């Protein structure tokens, strides 16, 4: 999506590894605000918005 | 209401012991109220802080 009218995908009802995201060296910034990306896979959500 | 000087002292203390209980709910400027979601949530060099 263009900035101006960005998207917001509801992911809902999974099983979610993050390693695997925080694994993808080709991710310039993987910035963190109330969690540690080490600590994710511990956790568990009502619902993650993309 | 005769006994108002014993009940007093209980009273006191039952005010004094539920708030000391409250506080722990208090988040203190922390992210959260609880140690142990602090502690599931953060990395140490971020949740020592």
């Amino acid at each position: 999506a263009s900035v101006y009218a960005w998207n917001r995908k509801r992911i809902s009802n999974c099983v979610a590894d993050y390693s695997v995201l925080y694994n993808s060296a080709s991710f310039s910034t993987f910035k963190c605000y109330g969690v540690s990306p080490t600590k994710l896979n511990d956790l568990c959500f009502t619902n993650v918005y993309a | 209401s005769a006994l108002g000087k014993l009940q007093d002292v209980v009273n006191q203390n039952a005010q004094a012991l539920n708030t000391l209980v409250k506080q722990l709910s208090s988040n203190f400027g922390a992210i959260s109220s609880v140690l142990n979601d602090i502690l599931s949530r953060l990395d140490k060099v971020e949740a020592e802080v």
